[PDB]
């Protein structure tokens, strides 16, 4: 027990660059102490006594070993059989990934002329199977051409769940041509640029 | 990443906890309230720490000096053969 | 040459989880790849130019080692043998530092009354030497009770270079008491807490 | 911290740097540019010492996986930026 506790005792001081533990002495006053350490955001005090270290380096650490645990997908949609319908083949990566962070689809609506009139659209997303269920439906701006992001975070995850890679996306919007606006589900020429895509972003 | 329990010998990491309490060191160490002492022993090709993690201490120096420093290379997480 | 060449492919490709290199295929337009990645903030893409990865974990670690090397010291003023003086005792650590990216010197000006009158106060710290010079001369605010900061880098900075470690601070403040506030140069009991300290950041 | 150079026989690290335009490999990899294969060689005296890495960096890379999939990764311990004896 002993000559182990020595052990890390030295190689503690090896690191600090001490050749020996600091000589006992009477310390500042814990006011002032904690004061300090508060105002310096070093250190954080609890009340009654306790102390944690703000900016601790090693909680950064454990922050970079999290994101490497964590892989971003970006899959591209594939021009379905079906009218207005998008085809998705998610990476074989995402066999190694178990659990969905975040899923999001990313639509591009068109607007050649800005309208101060007809503002809201109503755009679903229709995951189908074998049976269509509702992926998301979203009211967005129909002012400007901008892109606009579906939350589909709990689909993919059953998907994933299920062992399944691929999503078939059949996308309505009636409101949409009235409004002067039309959702990009296939890249054009020039208009290539605002080709479908999904991300996923998984881990472990 | 294998744990060291016991009995096995290939090369793993054992994981004792040393609290300054214990040592006398809770004095002079403000911060944190102890050290996770995690060493690398068995026989492969050295059996050499392999996953490294930083940490930082909050200590006094002196009577009227605090440092907060930050070593890399502190902590031992995960060893293997090398 | 081709030994190593392909010693490191097929490290990358273990780093990666791929038993072999990607079958070449015919990939997305470049505007749509470089559109995707630009909204998710994976990778930044500029001036026609290629892709740098935006999150680069990389350029964390770089950092991560940076704050290995800068270390931060708090010395807390000991009570000089002068009238309104501190005396500074800078710990031996200040020698492995070489470079001073910062260094502030904290003061507590204690004030019971809050006046809406007589706001502005001016306070001036003295180094000696063998002499005088001026650390810092700051206006600061006097309606209640607060810490008051002192930028002295480039002092300190001068003074780790002449190998010094030790300051004597002079402190000048002729207007503090008619506004009724007092600067706390030690620690009374129930004001220890506002004993002054000087914090000094150095790297390398 | 030992850095090889030529004639030396001590456990340092030697580094060549691999552009993935000369691989043929800047099709399928997006970014970065290239890949710092940084790797420890050398002789520790001899309970052995192997002259292994002792200073890692995680490195992150964008990659096609297919045709239409990209991935973002973040690989632990890719490059190897300091070695000494063990």
């Amino acid at each position: 027990q002993p000559e182990m506790v020595e052990a890390v005792k030295k190689h503690i001081l090896n690191m600090l660059h001490l050749k020996k533990r600091p000589d006992v002495t009477q310390p500042v006053p814990k006011a002032a102490l904690l004061n300090a350490i508060r105002k310096l955001h070093v250190g954080k005090v609890g009340e009654n006594g306790y102390v944690e270290i703000e900016d601790d380096i090693g909680r950064r650490a454990e922050m970079n070993e999290l994101m490497e645990q964590t892989s971003e997908i970006i899959t591209f949609a594939e021009s379905g059989t079906a009218r207005k319908t998008l085809h998705f083949e998610i990476s074989k990566e995402g066999s190694d990934l178990s659990v969905v962070e975040r899923a999001e689809v990313w639509l591009f609506l068109k607007v050649p002329k800005a309208n101060r009139t007809r503002t809201k659209v109503t755009i679903r997303l229709f995951q189908q199977q074998k049976s269509e269920l509702l992926l998301s439906e979203k009211v967005v701006d129909a002012r400007k051409s901008t892109w606009h992001v579906f939350p589909v975070s709990s689909s993919i995850q059953r998907l994933l769940d299920q062992g399944k890679s691929s999503l078939d996306v059949r996308i309505a919007c009636e409101q949409c041509q009235e409004s002067g606006a039309s959702l990009v589900l296939l890249g054009e020429e020039k208009e290539q640029s605002h080709r479908p895509f999904l991300m996923l972003q998984a881990r472990q | 990443g294998l744990e060291c329990d016991g009995k096995v010998n290939i090369c793993c990491k054992k994981q004792f906890f040393v609290s300054f309490k214990d040592i006398g060191w809770n004095d002079w160490i403000i911060a944190p309230s102890g050290y996770h002492a995690n060493y690398c022993e068995g026989e492969c090709s050295c059996c050499v720490p392999t996953k490294l993690r930083p940490m930082s201490m909050l200590y006094y120096d002196d009577g009227q000096n605090i440092i907060k420093k930050d070593i890399q290379n502190m902590i031992v997480e995960e060893c293997g053969c090398s």
